[PDB]
């Protein structure tokens, strides 16, 4: 029981920062590979931090389906912009 | 490059859903026909269009393949080249004709 | 702090003026509808390897999606497991700190696909390792819930020895 | 225009695999016209050893 | 939408032309280590066989 409640613990909460370091890692990698999708190649995409406040997340989401203004294959489910992923 | 047909309807849809499962760029040059064609698991003479599309990648094109198929849609090996398009289109005039004249005699055998 | 803000990443080619706020820049237009939304978010990405062709792009797109939405199951498993030890004490979710750092502080930076996961080879291969990765890591919370279970397991029997 | 865009897609299409096509056979025959190149070498070096043998 | 449509058939041609060049491109490679790799085969086989 105390191995497993501090032991183990401490392991879990180690191992949860490195999954939590390569998923951030593999979530760049995806956006990069939907900017060379999406977008053209060659490659000058400019990426964006994911930072936004606690309750503005509803009219962040309506700034960038407005602005937009690309990807028009969709009608006249997958975000429009040439990379969207939310997170946490 | 893939070719083939499926109802007017529902071009729209499909040009819509290969735009965005392939988020990346192909050519499309749908035709609507000239008349509607007996469907045949519909069993209705319902209207057709073109799906005339071509894009790069094999794995890609066998997707683009499979998702027409799911759609109900038939495809045929259009040939590229205008000679080869021509003899194919002269061979399935001669084919369609001797087809004509058969069911033309089945049918007036059957009748009679 | 506001550890509990949402986090949406997004990118854009170089060339993009959006349409929202016609003649602003680009940096500045962001900036503005993020002050719009009072956000705030800063340049982060790596020049990736991949030449693959459209079919391989697509394909290891679709292998990539994939692999994040199991990379994000498998923290949130973690997350609640460390909650149910009473470990997320602040919120379930960045409250630790990763690499010495806060979870904003961390996502400030995106310089880890260095090194450790520069492989320098095709995106595939890349993948590949960080699905292997993930998998080990799973393998190991896996182990911790199973650990858990033995101690909950002989808890109860000596609960069983101790009932009256 | 749509149809003139499809017409130039294909036919970039069609130059880019010919082009490929053809970068790929000229480095295969690079590669098989390095050992033909020494080939003339080798038949060199023959010579030089007959003529060794015959020397001693 | 032609603009859209225009934009989308230069990046489709631009693809095809970068898959091509990276495939030429390890064709020149794989050209390049085996000239030297069927010369010394070659020198090999024939000259140290003649020797």
């Amino acid at each position: 029981e105390q191995s497993l409640r501090v032991q183990l613990v401490r392991l879990a909460k180690t191992a949860y920062v490195d999954v939590f370091i390569n998923w951030f890692h593999i979530k760049a990698l995806r956006v990069y590979v939907e900017s060379v999708l999406r977008y053209g190649l060659p490659p000058h995409f400019n990426i964006k931090i994911i930072a936004v406040p606690p309750k503005n997340l509803s009219k962040c989401k309506s700034e960038l389906i407005d602005a937009f203004g690309f990807l028009g294959g969709n009608a006249f489910e997958y975000e429009p912009f040439v990379m969207y992923i939310i997170n946490l | 490059y893939v070719t083939g047909v499926i109802a007017r309807d529902k071009v729209a849809t499909l040009e819509q859903i290969l735009w965005r499962v392939l988020r990346g760029n192909l050519f499309f040059k749908t035709v609507e026909i000239e008349q509607p064609v007996y469907d045949v698991k519909t069993r209705e003479y319902k209207h057709k269009n073109a799906f005339i599309v071509f894009s790069h990648g094999d794995l890609i094109i066998k997707r683009i393949r499979k998702i027409a198929e799911s759609l109900d849609a038939n495809l045929y090996d259009v040939d590229s080249s205008n000679e080869g398009r021509s003899q194919q289109l002269a061979k399935v005039n001669k084919n369609l004709s001797d087809l004509y004249t058969v069911l033309k005699t089945t049918s007036t055998t059957l009748e009679s | 702090l506001y550890t509990a803000n949402d986090f949406i990443l997004i990118s854009l080619p170089q060339n993009a003026q959006p349409v929202t706020a016609p003649g602003s820049k680009t940096d500045s237009w962001f900036n503005e509808t993020l002050i719009g939304g009072r956000a705030f978010v800063s340049d982060f990405k790596i020049p990736e390897f991949k030449i693959g062709s459209l079919d391989t792009l697509i394909v290891e797109s679709e292998e990539l999606s994939k692999v994040d939405n199991q990379i994000g199951a498998s923290i949130g498993k973690i997350i609640e497991i460390l909650q149910g030890l009473n470990e997320t004490s602040t919120n379930a979710y960045r409250t630790l700190p990763i690499n010495n750092m806060p979870v904003p502080e961390y996502l400030e930076n995106f310089q880890w696909q260095t090194r450790k996961f520069k492989l320098d080879k095709s995106i595939k291969d890349l993948i590949t390792l960080i699905s292997n990765e993930s998998s080990q890591l799973d393998a190991d919370v896996r182990a911790t819930y199973a650990n858990y279970n033995s101690a909950k397991t002989n808890l109860a029997a000596a609960e069983r020895k101790k009932t009256g | 225009s749509q149809k003139n865009g499809i017409a130039t897609l294909l036919q970039a299409e069609k130059e880019a695999h010919e082009i490929v096509s053809k970068a790929r056979k000229y480095r295969q025959d690079k590669l098989k016209q390095a050992k033909t190149d020494a080939a003339k070498e080798i038949d060199s070096y023959k010579i030089q050893k007959d003529k060794e043998l015959k020397e001693f | 939408t032609p603009n859209q449509v225009n934009d989308e058939l230069n990046k489709m041609q631009a693809f095809i032309r970068k898959e091509a060049e990276e495939k030429a491109k390890e064709i020149q490679l794989k050209a390049d280590q085996e000239y030297e790799i069927e010369k010394t085969n070659i020198v090999r086989n024939e000259t140290n066989n003649i020797d």
